[PDB]
């Protein structure tokens, strides 16, 4: 829900970087607990211990992202003292993507996540300046 | 711009009177000799899929090929037409009777506007 | 809307889920449907009844009866399938294929 | 004619329940639309009060309209009396 | 109060579509949702339904539960809502019921055609060949 | 079957769609689709196999659940309001119900599974049938309360349609799949302007039906369901090759093709609202649909593909039934596009 | 979509059933019937936008006859309080309501 | 109150007379030592179904006589037995009603 | 919103009719017959008011009425009238035909002693006129003023100006 949507965005971008690392693995651990529910329903491995496993293994997957990202921005915004730049977010999607390959153990999948998550992030950042909307209101 | 609602629209008519109101396209529109081209094409194609000479093959199934089409865009262009009419009235309607929202912007010249000036170097 | 609506709809949602489980059996598939419309007649009925609307008491049985039909239909579906198999059973229903 | 009247002959033979079934489903179908009684059948169920009958307000135009029961104005129910 | 008869009838709904959700032997699910039926028809006559509820008693369980058993055998708060004035001299729910012919011609020729469209696609599924 | 039985069967269909179209109550709407659902399955079991016993009965189970959760917002929806026009809900739950129920019954992503195997299952005048009358109702009913739809719902199930509809039909040489495929990408282009304008939706879903119809009676006349089969129909029908070539290169959005239109028309409206990005990502998805549109093309028309020898015996016969609307399907679904300010007429 | 076929014949195929105000059998009345009544002349030809957002008050009472939430509310509160102050013997029924007083027909 | 009590002594009765006919010859010692699937059966249960169906709608005809509108009653009712008989014609001309 | 007011308990206070629903069954028809104003008066003022509140003193005055006319039987026929009602109150579904005998004599004791007749069938079912000086309420419904209806616009159609004004067409 956009209550953990809430939580992360009320914390300033340059401030208080453990609770905005909090944040973020919050909402990676939920997104991998759906994307292990999807997994489980259309792909029923073996048993219910494997099962269970997988969905730990994308869970801690997708928080660990969620955390090295939020922590990477953040302290990434706090020392270089400037805000509101598509920079910082674009460093913690490089380390979002790094944290991604380690799990895979794949150099090429690392390396390929890195470039697109940075560039995911910053277009993030820049809608958020922009007031772009991803979902816009019937205006006319 | 949804009209389905606008008052006194009665439901199923294709043209309504007062669209009487209102110039009719004429016949050589360039419009309806593209449905009467369309009537052709599919006159050819018909041929074509009946493995018969294509060109010379029903002189009167094309013919009847290019009327139909040719009726038909006449009434869809008098639809069309009606309704953008109906667009520009309601339009027109709105702003007159809502002035506050559509005020005059002052007249202003370019000798004293004041535009930022980019050299290319 | 108090307790015994709340109480019907949940019953509706426990037939939903039942249904969507698909353990196997789709005999058990159709039970769940009509379990389904089953709450669905109790509520509509307890609605119309409570907000004394006189014409809708039409529509409960109208309701059922379709839901009746569809239940038939279903049925002949369910032993035809057993016609090809000898069973029942939903994961022989996979010769179709994404 | 004399072919329908064979027909007729053949079925009521060997088939008597469906010749009757469907004599008596036709006789139900077209008789009501000719007996003078259904006229009276829905007058007897207009003149069946179920709901309070609403006084109206006098406005000082309205003769037809009875001040009491007994008054001589107003629907009467001889005709379902005698019948 | 009677500790709420129809919020213990609603409780015993529930529980009975619980039963039957499980989908243990497809016997023992009917015979759940047969008792799911017979309390929510409890439920319905407490309420006031009483010709709603005998339909459902009627149809519902001595048809369809009957065919889906049959079929099966072959192979291997309350009390607050309610009103305050009568009905007069007849019942609402009947005279609505009643109404459908009056008033309902269109759901009577349009609910008739499907009978008979019914009748004939089931015999039709069942043709085999 | 009988073919009186056959032709009653078809009309119940359409008097269904037709009751759903022309009622304002939700109980007779229901009606409808009820009639519609108990028409539609003998027509897909026309041909007795154990494929289409097995796709009528996932057709079925779908349907049947769908129309369950309809009526479950329906009753919600009186509860909250003793209403029973088609009209806003005025109810948050009762909508979600209602989006969810239409979605199971246009085959809208998530609830796509049932459209590639039905589809695959049934035979090709039955999927052309499933593919084009079926969309009418349940579209008709989204149009009628757009303005309580939430636009997130409807945006994230319309991208997920295309995204879904791109991917699936990349890993398919089944024609049916294809198609099935190909339907799912073009209801996620229908739905996703919903929200903003009805017209334009009504536009996309005309244009469609024309290139569906003329697929389908293109591959009915070249009796085809595989690739291959389609790839020896050259040898005998190289006409019949090139219209469906141009046809496909249509369904694939390319301009100056008729199904240019919709997409252009879309993402003008789109734009109107301040909405960049979407359209921006269905574009780009839409290429994966004109891929595997490329790829049939290069399999059937614009290579050469070997054949057999008694493919010989079938140069001495030719058709004994055709399709009279063909023609003009192939000329309405090609050749439509300097017509395009005609959508004026509220089609 | 919609094809108001009834509105161009003048049929009346299915509007008899869609409202609780609408000529039921003998008369019977709704019981939310002059709520609806209300609502429903407020929000005539007024358009569905204008109808939202101007004739709320009328929808409300129409809503609240439906539901009674409120009416459910102020009762609850009542016997809860009643209750807290039987239970701390500071309050004590009538006689009326403990079934000792005299009926009237 | 009274029909759910009749129903509990009922029931109770029954009860209890099954188990005491059930456990009085259980106190003495005594020794104590497919597919086919017909599908005629399966249509006549449809078609009673089916029949059951049409019952319901009728159940209604003993009020529907009542309404002032006595010819559209008689027509709509007359309609419905018509369609009725209509149905069991079509089951009968297409051998649905044979073993 | 607002303070629901009720009237006192002792606007309440009425002297009431307190005969069982067998007599009650019993006089009914000679009851319509001749306490029929007051009862009309009220009935009148109970749906055009739409509210108890409004139309106490009526029900105040037929009561009285009511009263006045069982002190009327009182006085002059008990005896026929208490044999009567006895087998009104007999019969469960309290049937008029199961004693027509004893509704004979209670019949020709009124009009001897009262000059009461016994209204018709089909009399006591008719409408009626009031004549009432109660002003005819002027908002019963107490609703507010209906929101003001949409300009309704109306003018002669022109052609729309420069065509469609779609992209490049120039029609
Ligand atoms: C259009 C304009 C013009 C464009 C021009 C063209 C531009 C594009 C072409 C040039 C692209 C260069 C980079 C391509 C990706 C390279 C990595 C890759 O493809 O992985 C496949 C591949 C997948 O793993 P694998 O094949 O399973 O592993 C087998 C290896 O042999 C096992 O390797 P190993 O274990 O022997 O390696 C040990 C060590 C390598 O360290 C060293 O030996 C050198 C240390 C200095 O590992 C690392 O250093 C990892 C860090 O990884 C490799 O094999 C190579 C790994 C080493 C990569 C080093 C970094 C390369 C340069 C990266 C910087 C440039 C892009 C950064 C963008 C970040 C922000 C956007
Ligand atoms: C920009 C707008 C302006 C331009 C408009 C462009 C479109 C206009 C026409 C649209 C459709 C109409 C015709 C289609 C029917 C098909 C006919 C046909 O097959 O050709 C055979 C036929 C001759 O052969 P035949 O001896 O009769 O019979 C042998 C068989 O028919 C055929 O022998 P076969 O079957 O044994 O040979 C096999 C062959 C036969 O298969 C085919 O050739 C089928 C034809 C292609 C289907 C077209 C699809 C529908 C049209 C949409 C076009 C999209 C345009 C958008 C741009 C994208 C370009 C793709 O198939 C193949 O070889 C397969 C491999 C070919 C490579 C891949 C195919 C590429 C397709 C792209 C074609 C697009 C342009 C087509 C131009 C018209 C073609 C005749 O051609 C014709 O004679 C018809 C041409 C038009 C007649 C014009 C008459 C007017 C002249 C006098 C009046 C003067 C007017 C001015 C007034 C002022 C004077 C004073
Ligand atoms: C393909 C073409 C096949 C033959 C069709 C013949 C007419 C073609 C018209 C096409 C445009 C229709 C239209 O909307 O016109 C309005 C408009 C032109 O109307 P206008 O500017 O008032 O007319 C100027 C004439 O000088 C004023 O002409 P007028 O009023 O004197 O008209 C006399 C009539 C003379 O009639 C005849 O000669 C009959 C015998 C031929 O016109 C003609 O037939 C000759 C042309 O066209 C446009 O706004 C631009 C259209 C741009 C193309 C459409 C957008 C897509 C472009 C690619 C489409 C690819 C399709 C698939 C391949
Ligand atoms: C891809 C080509 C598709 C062509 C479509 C098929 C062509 C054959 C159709 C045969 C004639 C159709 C006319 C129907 C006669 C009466 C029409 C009347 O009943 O309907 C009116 C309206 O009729 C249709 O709207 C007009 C149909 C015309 C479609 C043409 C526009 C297509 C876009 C341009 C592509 C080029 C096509 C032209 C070349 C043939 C009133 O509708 P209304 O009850 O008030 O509201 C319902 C619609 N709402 C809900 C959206 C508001
Ligand atoms: C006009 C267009 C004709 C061609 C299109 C036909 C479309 C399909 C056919 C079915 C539609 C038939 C329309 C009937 C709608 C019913 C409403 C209308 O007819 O008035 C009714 C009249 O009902 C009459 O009985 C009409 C009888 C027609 C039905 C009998 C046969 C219908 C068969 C149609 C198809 C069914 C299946 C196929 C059979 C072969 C109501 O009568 P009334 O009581 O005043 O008003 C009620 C309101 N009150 C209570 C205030 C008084
Ligand atoms: C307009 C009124 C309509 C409504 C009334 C009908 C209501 C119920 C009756 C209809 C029920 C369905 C009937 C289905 C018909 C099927 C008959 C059939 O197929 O049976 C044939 C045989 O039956 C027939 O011959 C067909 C019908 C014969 C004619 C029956 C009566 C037709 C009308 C007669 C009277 C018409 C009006 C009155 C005229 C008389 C003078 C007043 C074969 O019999 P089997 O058992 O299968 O095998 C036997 C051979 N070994």
């Amino acid at each position: 829900a956009k209550t953990l949507l809430h939580k992360y965005s009320d914390i300033p971008e340059g401030t208080e970087c453990h609770r905005k690392a909090y944040a973020s693995t919050s909402i990676g651990g939920a997104t991998g607990l759906i994307v292990s529910a999807y997994s489980i329903a259309l792909k029923p491995p073996a048993s219910f211990l494997e099962g269970v496993a997988r969905t730990g293994r994308y869970t801690f997957t997708s928080a660990a992202i969620g955390a090295i990202f939020g922590l990477t921005s953040c302290i990434s915004a706090q020392v270089r003292e400037k805000p509101d730049d598509p920079l910082n977010y674009f460093i913690g999607g490089c380390a979002g993507g790094l944290t991604l390959g380690a799990r895979t153990r794949s150099y090429g999948i690392g390396a390929a996540a890195c470039a697109y998550m940075g560039l995911t992030a910053a277009l993030v950042k820049m809608g958020q300046l922009e007031g772009w909307q991803v979902f816009a209101e019937p205006k006319v | 711009t949804m009209m389905s609602g606008r008052p006194g629209r009665v439901p199923l008519q294709f043209l309504p009177n007062e669209a009487r109101s209102l110039p009719p396209p004429k016949l050589t529109d360039p419009r309806l000799v593209y449905m009467g081209f369309l009537g052709y094409c599919s006159g050819l194609i018909d041929n074509a899929i009946r493995r018969r000479p294509v060109v010379s093959a029903g002189l009167h199934r094309q013919l009847l090929y290019v009327t139909s089409f040719v009726f038909f865009g006449y009434y869809l262009l008098k639809r069309q037409d009606y309704m953008y009419a109906l667009r520009d009235h309601d339009m027109f309607a709105y702003v007159k009777s809502h002035p506050e929202d559509f005020p005059e912007k002052d007249k202003k010249t370019y000798g004293e506007i004041l535009e930022e000036f980019h050299p290319v170097r | 809307m108090p307790l015994v609506y709340m109480n019907i709809i949940m019953a509706f949602a426990i037939a939903l889920a039942g249904l969507l489980m698909y353990r196997s059996h789709l005999m058990s598939s159709l039970l769940c449907l009509e379990g389904m419309m089953l709450s669905l007649f109790i509520m509509s009925t307890l609605i119309i009844l409570n907000t004394h609307f006189t014409l809708a008491n039409m529509m409960p049985i109208i309701l059922l009866v379709f839901a009746a039909c569809e239940a038939a239909l279903g049925l002949s579906l369910l032993v035809m399938v057993s016609n090809t198999y000898g069973t029942d059973y939903v994961q022989n229903l996979n010769l179709l294929q994404c | 004619a004399g072919r329908i009247a064979s027909f007729l002959k053949n079925a009521w033979a060997k088939e008597p329940v469906l010749v009757a079934s469907f004599a008596i489903g036709g006789l139900a179908i077209i008789l009501p639309s000719l007996s003078p009684y259904t006229n009276y059948a829905i007058r007897i169920n207009r003149a069946t009060p179920y709901n309070y009958p609403v006084p109206l307000r006098d406005d000082g135009n309205m003769p037809d309209v009875p001040s009491h029961p007994q008054d001589p104005q107003g629907p009467s129910l001889e005709w379902l009396k005698n019948l | 109060m009677t500790m709420y008869i129809a919020f213990i009838l609603s409780t015993i709904f529930v529980i009975g579509f619980v039963g039957f959700s499980s989908k243990p032997s497809p016997i023992y699910g009917g015979l759940g949702l047969i008792v799911s039926g017979g309390v929510g028809c409890g439920i319905v006559l407490n309420f006031g339904g009483s010709f709603l509820g005998l339909m459902v008693f009627l149809i519902y369980l001595g048809g369809m539960l009957v065919v889906f058993g049959y079929t099966t055998a072959m192979a291997t708060g309350d009390w607050v809502i309610y009103d305050t004035g009568d009905s007069g001299f007849f019942s609402e729910e009947a005279m609505g019921i009643a109404a459908l012919y009056s008033y309902g011609t269109w759901l009577v020729i349009v609910t008739g055609w499907s009978l008979l469209i019914g009748v004939v696609v089931i015999m039709e599924i069942t043709r085999g060949n | 079957m009988n073919p009186i039985i056959y032709t009653t069967l078809i009309m119940t269909v359409m008097s269904g769609t037709m009751l759903v179209m022309i009622s304002s109550h939700w109980l007779l709407i229901w009606i409808g689709f009820e009639m519609n659902l108990l028409a539609m399955i003998p027509v897909l079991m026309k041909n007795f196999n154990p494929r289409a016993t097995e796709a009528a009965t996932k057709y079925f189970l779908t349907q049947a659940t769908a129309s369950m959760m309809l009526m479950m917002a329906i009753i919600i929806n009186l509860l909250y309001s003793g209403q029973w026009t088609i009209t806003k809900m005025f109810n948050p739950v009762a909508m979600t119900m209602m989006t969810m129920a239409l979605a199971m019954k246009l085959g809208l992503s998530p609830f796509h599974f049932w459209v590639p195997e039905v589809t695959q299952g049934i035979s090709l005048q039955a999927g052309l049938l499933l593919l084009t009358w079926q969309k009418l109702a349940p579209l008709s009913v989204l149009c009628q309360i757009s303005q309580s739809i939430n636009p997130n719902l409807m945006l994230t199930m319309a991208m997920l349609s295309i995204l879904i509809g791109g991917w699936g039909g990349l890993n398919q040489t089944q024609l049916r799949k294809i198609m099935a495929y190909s339907s799912i990408a073009h209801m996620g282009w229908m739905t996703a302007v919903l929200p903003y304008n009805t017209t334009m939706t009504i536009l996309n879903l005309l244009i469609y039906i024309t290139m569906t119809l003329a697929m389908f009676m293109l591959l009915i006349h070249s009796s085809a369901t595989t690739t291959l089969s389609l790839s020896h129909t050259w040898n005998k029908m190289p006409v019949i090759t090139s219209l469906m070539m141009v046809t496909l290169l249509s369904m694939g959005g390319l301009p100056p093709l008729s199904g240019f239109m919709p997409k252009w028309m879309i993402i003008q409206e789109m734009t109107k609202n301040e909405s960049i990005i979407m359209p921006t990502l269905m574009a780009m998805t839409a290429l994966l649909n004109l891929y595997f549109y490329m790829r049939l093309a290069y399999s059937s028309s614009l290579t050469m593909f070997p054949s057999t020898n008694n493919m010989k015996m079938k140069w001495q016969f030719e058709h004994t039934k055709q399709m009279k609307l063909l023609p003009t399907m192939i000329v309405l679904s090609t050749l439509v596009l300097p017509m395009t300010p005609a959508l004026s007429s509220l089609n | 979509p919609f094809f108001d076929v009834q509105k161009r014949l003048g049929l009346d195929l299915d509007r008899w059933m869609t409202i609780q105000s609408a000529e039921q059998p003998h008369k019977i009345p709704g019981r939310c019937h002059a709520f609806e009544k209300e609502w429903i002349e407020c929000a005539h030809g007024i358009g569905g936008i204008r109808a939202e957002k101007e004739c709320k008050i009328e929808f409300d009472d129409f809503v609240e006859c439906l539901l009674r939430q409120k009416t459910m509310k102020r009762l609850s509160a009542i016997k809860r309080q009643r209750d807290k102050l039987i239970k701390e013997g500071k309050y004590t029924p009538p006689p009326h309501h403990l079934g000792k007083e005299d009926p009237r027909p | 109150m009274n029909i759910m009590l009749t129903l509990l002594t009922n029931v109770t009765l029954a009860s209890l007379l099954v188990l005491i006919a059930f456990w009085l010859p259980q106190l003495n010692a005594y020794s104590e030592k497919r597919l086919p699937f017909s599908m005629k059966f399966f249509l006549v249960a449809i078609t009673f179904l089916l029949f059951d169906l049409e019952i319901a709608l009728l159940l209604p005809l003993p009020w529907a006589s009542q309404t002032n509108n006595l010819k559209t009653m008689l027509t709509m009712a007359l309609f419905l037995l018509i369609l009725l008989a209509a149905s069991l014609a079509y089951e009968w001309t297409q051998k649905g009603l044979e073993w | 919103p607002g303070i629901v007011e009720l009237p006192t308990l002792e606007d309440l206070k009425v002297q009431e009719v307190k005969v069982s629903s067998s007599v009650l069954k019993a006089a009914a028809h000679h009851y319509g017959a001749q306490c029929d104003k007051p009862n009309k008066e009220f009935m009148l003022c109970r749906w055009e008011e739409k509210d108890p509140r409004r139309c106490l003193e009526e029900g105040k005055l037929v009561n009285q009425c009511a009263l006045d006319f069982f002190r009327q039987i009182k006085r002059h026929c008990a005896e026929p009238f208490t044999e009567y009602w006895t087998c009104i109150d007999y019969s469960g579904l309290q049937l008029f035909r199961h004693c027509r005998k004893q509704q004979a004599k209670f019949d020709e004791c009124v009009l001897d002693k009262l000059g009461w007749v016994r209204p018709d069938l089909g009399e006591l079912s008719k409408v009626t006129k009031v004549k009432t000086d109660r002003p005819l309420p002027e908002n019963p419904y107490h609703s507010r003023a209906r929101p003001e209806p949409n300009p309704e616009a109306e003018g002669d159609l022109k052609p729309a100006k420069h065509g469609s004004r779609l992209f490049f067409w120039t029609m």
